[PDB]
């Protein structure tokens, strides 16, 4: 699903702004 | 419109504090420190209590060293001119702004209910009702912001806080610029950037608009509309043109972000001749009262645990450092209107 493939993902804690 | 006046009283406020800010407000001896509530690359966030009030705030703390070496200066001194002239329900306030030798201070209120982020990944995924109640206060800060001249460019869950009336308090004003034509600066979070900016184009506030349709999204569904393992790839879902929504998105919702999440300018809701009007006329927001929102009158979905002015539990933990103040004033000329 979705929801699991979110979920295994390297991007589910707090994600930081981009400068450059 | 009283909401065409309400802007216009708003925007005389907003214009003698641009043009005339406050420094200097407070110093770092009638603050005593109690615990670090972030951190960043150039600075930190910690829970201070006032010594002459008994007030707990949230005490920014920046490195001006490590400010000017990520080449942030500029957008240090646009977010502290902003703060101190802005005033609206749904921003978090600035009380006090000082600098001494080494760093620069942005004492703000303290919202001890924490991001809406922990509490989104935490449930899940928000009911369309309780996504469309956070997202009106978005829509109205955004039309207050814009009517200002003002560009946010970093909405997302974690920059969005939850009072003890489980309304948001939009915090993190360090990509917010006072702008009247298109700006070019690469900034924000991947997973929230218009197409327009990842291509390397100018842009205005349409930018802001579309951010709203990702968060819209994130929130009612759960994740984000465009995500992968690395930004590059993410990059490429958000200028492909297409977006999949999942099949418990009403078809009104469904609606809304496809007019939010348009790559085409001309198109984009917000963006167009109508304006907010777009947005706040939509049939999704048809159950939304815009001025029983904007009164804080609407009963919230979620009231966050209260365990005390001072207590830390919707946040994370991190490791106490020093806040080290040098004998020798570091980057006096680059700070010196802050
Ligand atoms: C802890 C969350 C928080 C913030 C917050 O942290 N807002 N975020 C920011 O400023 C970020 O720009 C930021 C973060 C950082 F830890 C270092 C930086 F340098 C910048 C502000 C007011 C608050 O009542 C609360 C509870």
């Amino acid at each position: 699903t979705t929801y699991a493939d979110f979920i295994a993902s390297g991007r589910t804690g707090r994600r930081n702004a981009i400068h450059d | 419109e009283s909401v065409k006046e309400f802007l216009a009283k708003a925007k005389e406020d907003f214009l003698k504090k641009w043009e005339s800010p406050a420094q200097n407000t407070a110093h770092l001896d009638q603050f005593e420190r109690i615990k670090t509530l972030g951190t960043g690359s150039f600075g930190r966030v910690m829970l201070v209590k006032h010594k002459e009030t008994g007030n707990h705030y949230a005490m920014k703390i920046l490195d001006k060293q490590k400010v000017v070496k990520l080449k942030q200066i500029e957008h240090t001194l646009n977010e502290k001119r902003i703060l101190q002239a802005v005033n609206f329900p749904f921003l978090v306030k600035l009380e006090f702004s000082f600098k001494d030798n080494s760093n620069l201070y942005m004492v703000m209120e303290y919202v001890p209910g924490g991001e809406m982020f922990s509490h989104l990944r935490r449930i899940g995924r928000f009911s369309e009702p309780h996504a469309r109640f956070y997202a009106a206060q978005i829509v109205l800060t955004f039309e207050y912001l814009h009517s200002l001249d003002l560009i946010y460019r970093d909405l997302k869950p974690e920059n969005l806080l939850i009072d003890q009336q489980g309304y948001i308090q939009v915090t993190d004003f360090g990509f917010a610029k006072r702008v009247k034509g298109r700006t070019w600066t690469l900034c924000g979070t991947p997973e929230y950037l218009a197409p327009e900016i990842i291509l390397s184009k100018g842009y205005n506030k349409a930018v802001d608009w579309w951010a709203l349709g990702v968060l819209i999204y994130e929130m009612a569904a759960g994740y984000p509309p465009f995500f992968a393992d690395q930004p590059i790839q993410i990059y490429e879902k958000i200028v492909s043109g297409k977006v999949r929504f999942p099949s418990h998105f009403s078809s009104d919702l469904k609606d809304l972000l496809r007019n939010l999440l348009q790559v085409d300018l001309t198109k984009r809701f917000g963006n167009l001749k109508n304006g907010v009007n777009d947005i706040k006329n939509h049939k999704w927001f048809a159950t939304t009262d815009w001025i029983a929102i904007y009164q804080r009158k609407v009963e919230a979905p979620f009231i966050p645990k209260f365990k005390g002015p001072g207590d830390t539990s919707n946040f994370d933990d991190y490791e106490e450092e020093e806040i080290r103040v040098s004998i020798n004033e570091k980057c006096g000329k680059e700070f010196s209107e802050f």
